[PDB]
């Protein structure tokens, strides 16, 4: 008997003589397997059209936004980098900057709006902690901040 | 079956075309297959003949039966003539687990024969606890089935499935394990009994045919003079018993026109017919005796209304081809001759062997249709007789009732257009001395003949 | 098959012939059914029938463009072309039965004949005994040539006779030895064999013959590489790579068969006395050695594989006897540095421990092994 | 016209008949036509989505209908005739016969006539 769902549907779409026909049953089992694979591929393609669920299309998204494509890196890290790169095209208001940095790091952030004349503070909060290396966050902050402003940081668990 | 719509397809040849046919014929056939020593009736179905007597053209059974069926006979009364030494194909199959290989099952053909029926048993690939029981006729598969290993179920299954019209199983002994695997084991020991048929054996077929009733009888494609004389005497004896049997014969293959005419003149009974020309069909030559089967079949199928004066026969070629002088000589001699006319083999003039006398109204007796007409009337009259002999009071009222029945039967004949005039009345001469057990009457009728020749005269 | 033009005479009408016959009569009536018509019309009809059938058939079989059967075979024999003959299907049949049973050569076993299908006859090529083991295998061949036969695995099940003790006869695997030639294909073969010249087996002729075989991209010839009129055939595949052994054997058989038996002679393109051998150049492997230093978080294996792919792509451009540019390979390595594709730094860049452009000689070049030195 | 053949399908077994070589048993034009006729008769109309409205019959739907015996005979004749006649090879279908053997369980016959069954006039000027 046919195992594929689409194979069974396609067989039933034909005349009813093929109840006992092993030959046609196997043929439409193969065809239904092909169509099941195509449907799964279509769903996967639907995933690739976005940066959040890019999956192996995250390489395409990184090539689009100019980020360095590196497969060995974590997929979530690549997603965060792509989102932060995409969101950098508008005014650096505290809301936009805070959400950009939060998307890049993945940890909660509150921009302090530091009291000093030309500095802005950034405070991080992660329930799971942080690694010992977070230099690329500072690199992106320096690249993204207004030129005339300085920056200070603190991190919280 | 479940309620619903079901459908099948069949060839137009397989239509029940047997409806509307006429006439009865008899034959002592040599057969490789079927019942031995008994008469059997076929309703003009080629498949029925194939099942009952096989499809071996070498044997006279299928050959002459096919020719008879092509003649459109309503019913064919076939008798399997046999030489003796009769045997059925048989085989014994044995058990595996017993180291002595105990015999547990005996198989046998349904009827005596000599065909190469074989059996092949192999281990069932799906399950070793079962096995496949395939039965063969020569290299051709004929039936397959898988059965439980117990002996009784094996025998029952072999005797159960639809396609076992050829072989029947029988248990010799019981056992727990399946039969041994074997391939194409012939059912040896059988015999069709067709080898070297004796001259005397035809008499058994004749005596068995006596109890039955039929319009005509034809020999099994054999031109032995002794058999022809014996059948002549037998038909004469049956005529004395009130059974009017029409005989058809054909001269030997090597007989020339002179020998055929001499044979036809030697016996000139109106109930005998001689075929004077061989024929060909399906690229196979047919001797005059073999052609007599088809001639008898056509004559019987035509019945009363029709005739074979110029019937276009199924045959394709004839030998010898006769000139008009030779045709006249043969027809004057009482010989029935097929003639080739523009790609069609056509019988000429419907004659029988009775041509010596023709000393006025006996002229009409020389043609087969008239004799069939007379014999059919005699048979119907005898059938009406046997309902009343010693069973109705022999008074004036009963005699009048019998006369009315006969007159109404002849009126039914009138409705067919067979007869132009008829009269049936009391036989006053014989009625002066008749008694209870029998009554006497007289009749005469004018049969309408089939148009045979045309004479034209163009006044210019 | 080309349509045959026919002369007007051979396609004359019967009525035209009869009219030509009757033109000379002017005193006697020539009406249909008249005695003159009786004498003349069958002659005209027979003339038309013969002229339309027999002569046109003769014209058809005259030329190879329209001939057929034995006629086309003879016209092929005119220019020495034979149509491929059929072969009997061959294989092995398994037998099982009593050990004492003996099976002889020439035994006939067939398939299962049915109403739909007839039995295919096969014959055993060997004599064997079941004495050692209950199962034996016997080689067999079909008694009928052609693609008929070549049956499936378990098709063979019927024995025409009956052999004592045999329990089961089953073919184990499908037969493959059967083969039929098409008339039109043979006609095309006859019409293809019409080359006028360039048949001497010079360097150009051998190059053309090598190119005719599919899969051969480029071909080169060495005259008397081993003396005695020997010929080498150096061949490159379609992608300039070393030709495979199967392709080498194909070209060898095409130009110079080596499997000729005692009762056979070479049918290859090589003329008599020209000894020919097919060769392929050696594939140099360029192993790269350098003290690679990779970027932050980059996988060394992935970066080195990408560099391997790039260098292989470059090396594919190089042909037989080309020059491997070491200075170009330096920039192939450094392109990833320019694009920041993982490689942070490198040093001691060498190709097989060489720092100069290597010249190929009777060699093609392919990618070797990319090795990081990791110098202490 | 240039009709073509097909492969046999033993409706008794519901499987394609295949030679010993493993290839399906090819059949002639008329054999494929008969196979198609049986399949079309067995195929209900409007219900198997792989086909157009032309293909199939409606014999099964007629069983639940309330029409009388003779009305059902006429409906069967119409349905079989319409279903068969779509094929170009068909010339005429008719000579329908019916036999209500049991009280309400029927057996019916029909004849199909091919384009090759036509009779041709013999004449030329």
């Amino acid at each position: 008997m046919i195992a594929s769902k689409k194979g069974k549907e396609m067989l039933l779409t034909l005349s009813p003589i093929y109840e006992q026909s092993i030959i046609m049953q196997s043929l439409y089992e193969a065809i239904g397997s092909e169509f099941d694979n195509l449907e799964l591929l279509d769903e996967e393609i639907e995933l690739q059209l976005f940066p959040q669920s890019a999956t192996w299309g995250l390489g395409f998204w990184e090539n689009r936004v100019g980020l360095i494509t590196n497969l060995d890196e974590d997929m979530e890290t690549r997603r965060r980098k792509v989102i932060a790169k995409l969101q950098s095209k508008y005014i650096m208001t505290p809301k936009r900057m805070s959400m950009i940095l939060q998307s890049y790091t993945g940890a909660n952030i509150k921009i302090n709006e530091n009291i000093s004349p030309y500095t802005f503070g950034v405070e991080l909060t992660s329930t799971q902690g942080f690694p010992k290396d977070l230099e690329d966050l500072y690199k992106r902050v320096n690249v993204i901040k207004p030129s005339h402003l300085a920056v200070s940081y603190k991190l919280v668990s | 079956e479940i309620p619903g719509f079901y459908n099948r397809f069949k060839a137009q040849a397989e239509k029940a075309a047997a409806t509307g046919l006429k006439g009865r014929l008899a034959m002592p056939i040599r057969a490789n297959w079927g019942d031995v020593g008994k008469v059997v009736t076929i309703k003009n179905d080629l498949r029925q003949l194939k099942n009952l007597f096989g499809d071996d053209m070498n044997y006279s059974a299928f050959k002459l039966g096919k020719l008879a069926l092509l003649g459109n006979v309503k019913e064919l009364l076939l008798y399997r003539l046999v030489d003796g030494n009769q045997k059925k194909g048989t085989l014994t199959l044995k058990d595996t687990t017993e180291n002595s290989a105990k015999d547990v099952i005996k198989l046998e053909t349904k009827y005596p024969t000599a065909r190469n029926f074989n059996v092949t048993i192999k281990s069932n690939l799906v399950d070793s606890d079962k096995k496949d029981f395939i039965f063969f006729e020569n290299t051709k598969q004929l039936f397959s089935s898988s059965i439980k290993g117990t002996i009784d179920e094996i025998v029952l299954e072999i005797n159960s499935n639809l396609d076992n019209e050829y072989v029947i199983a029988t248990k010799v002994a019981d056992s727990d394990t399946i039969l041994a695997n074997v391939v194409n084991q012939a059912l040896e020991g059988g015999n069709d009994g067709c080898t070297s048929i004796t001259n005397e054996s035809y008499l058994k077929a004749l005596e068995e045919f006596e109890r039955y009733s039929f319009d005509s009888f034809v020999l099994d494609g054999v031109a032995d003079e002794a058999l022809q004389e014996t059948t002549k005497a037998w038909v004469a004896k049956n005529k004395e018993l009130g059974k009017d049997i029409l005989l058809f014969l054909g001269g030997k293959t090597e007989d020339n026109i002179k020998q055929i005419n001499d044979k036809s003149k030697s016996f000139n009974d109106e109930n005998i017919v001689n075929v004077g020309s061989s024929a060909y069909y399906e690229n196979i030559k047919y001797t005059p005796s073999e052609v007599a089967v088809y001639i008898a079949a056509l004559s019987v199928s035509k019945g009363i209304t029709g005739s074979i004066c110029n019937a276009k026969t199924i045959f394709e070629e004839v030998e010898p081809r006769l000139s008009q002088s030779e045709v006249k000589e043969c027809l004057k001699s009482g010989t029935l001759v097929l003639d080739f006319d523009d790609g069609d083999v056509i019988i000429v003039d419907d004659v029988n062997t009775f041509k010596k006398y023709v000393d006025d109204k006996n002229e009409a007796m020389g043609y087969i249709s008239n004799i069939m007409f007379i014999n059919t009337i005699n048979k119907d009259t005898s059938l009406k007789r046997k309902e009343f002999v010693g069973k109705i009071f022999n008074d004036a009222t009963g005699q009048t009732t019998v006369i009315c029945a006969l007159k109404k039967y002849f009126e039914e004949l009138m409705s067919q257009g067979i007869i132009s005039e008829f009269n049936v009345d009391i036989d006053t001469e014989l009625q002066a001395t008749a008694k209870a057990d029998e009554f006497y009457w007289k009749w005469d009728a004018v049969k309408v003949d089939v148009m045979k020749k045309i004479y034209g005269t163009g006044y210019l | 098959e080309r349509e045959l033009p026919i002369p007007v005479f051979l396609t004359e009408d019967e009525d035209s012939v009869h009219e030509r016959m009757l033109s000379n009569f002017q005193d006697v009536s020539t009406l249909e059914g008249d005695f003159i018509y009786d004498a003349t019309r069958p002659t005209a009809e027979q003339i038309a029938e013969l002229k339309q059938l027999g002569l046109q058939n003769n014209l058809k079989i005259a030329f190879p463009q329209t001939s057929y059967g034995t006629y086309l075979e003879w016209l092929g024999e005119c220019k020495g072309v034979f149509k491929n003959q059929p072969t009997k299907a061959t294989g092995v049949i398994t037998f099982t039965g009593v050990q004492g049973t003996i099976i002889t050569k020439g035994t006939i076993v067939t398939t299962i004949a049915t109403d739909e299908k007839q039995s295919i006859e096969f014959e055993l090529l060997e004599t064997k005994t079941i004495g050692e083991n209950e199962t034996v295998d016997i080689k067999a061949e079909s008694r009928i040539v052609g693609t008929i036969g070549n049956v499936s695995k378990g098709s063979i099940s019927v024995l025409l006779g009956s052999i004592s003790g045999v329990k089961s006869i089953t073919n184990k695997e499908d037969f493959r030895g059967g083969t039929d030639e098409d008339e039109e294909h043979f006609r095309e073969r006859v019409l293809v064999a019409e080359q006028e010249d360039k048949l001497s087996g010079a360097s150009s002729d051998y190059i053309r013959w090598a190119k005719e075989v599919d899969g051969v991209g480029y071909a080169y010839v060495v005259s008397e590489w081993a003396g005695a009129g020997t010929v080498k055939v150096l061949i490159l595949d379609k992608n300039r790579k070393a030709a495979t052994q199967e392709l080498i054997d194909k070209v060898q058989e095409y130009i110079y068969p080596l499997n000729i038996s005692e009762g056979e002679n070479r049918d290859g393109k090589a003329p008599i006395g020209a000894l020919v051998t097919v060769v392929t150049p050696d594939t140099l492997l360029i192993n790269v050695k350098a003290s690679f230093i990779f970027s932050n978080g980059f996988s060394e294996e992935t970066v080195l594989n990408n560099l391997k792919t790039k260098i292989d792509k470059y090396l594919d451009k190089i042909d037989l006897g080309g020059t491997v540019s070491y200075n170009a390979i330096q920039a192939i390595v450094g392109s990833m540095m320019l694009t920041d594709e993982g490689i942070e730094d490198f040093s001691n860049l060498t190709i097989n421990d060489v720092k100069e452009n290597i010249k190929l000689q009777d060699q093609v070049v392919g990618i070797g092994e990319i090795v990081n030195e990791v110098v202490g | 016209l240039d009709l073509k053949g097909s492969f046999l399908f033993d409706f008794e077994k519901g499987e394609f008949v295949k030679n010993a070589d493993g290839t399906l048993k090819k059949c002639d034009k008329v054999q494929a036509y008969k196979q198609w006729c049986q399949k079309a008769i067995l195929t209900p109309r409007y219900k198997k989505a792989a086909y157009t409205n032309i293909y199939g019959s409606e014999i099964k739907d007629l069983i639940a209908s309330n029409l009388s015996q003779s009305a059902k005979e006429l409906e069967i004749t119409r349905l079989i005739k319409e279903t068969i006649l779509v094929h170009p090879y068909t010339k005429e279908v008719g000579e329908f016969s019916f036999n209500w053997l049991e009280n309400s369980r029927l057996v019916e016959y029909e004849f199909d006539v091919l384009t090759i069954d036509d009779e041709n006039i013999v004449i030329d000027g």
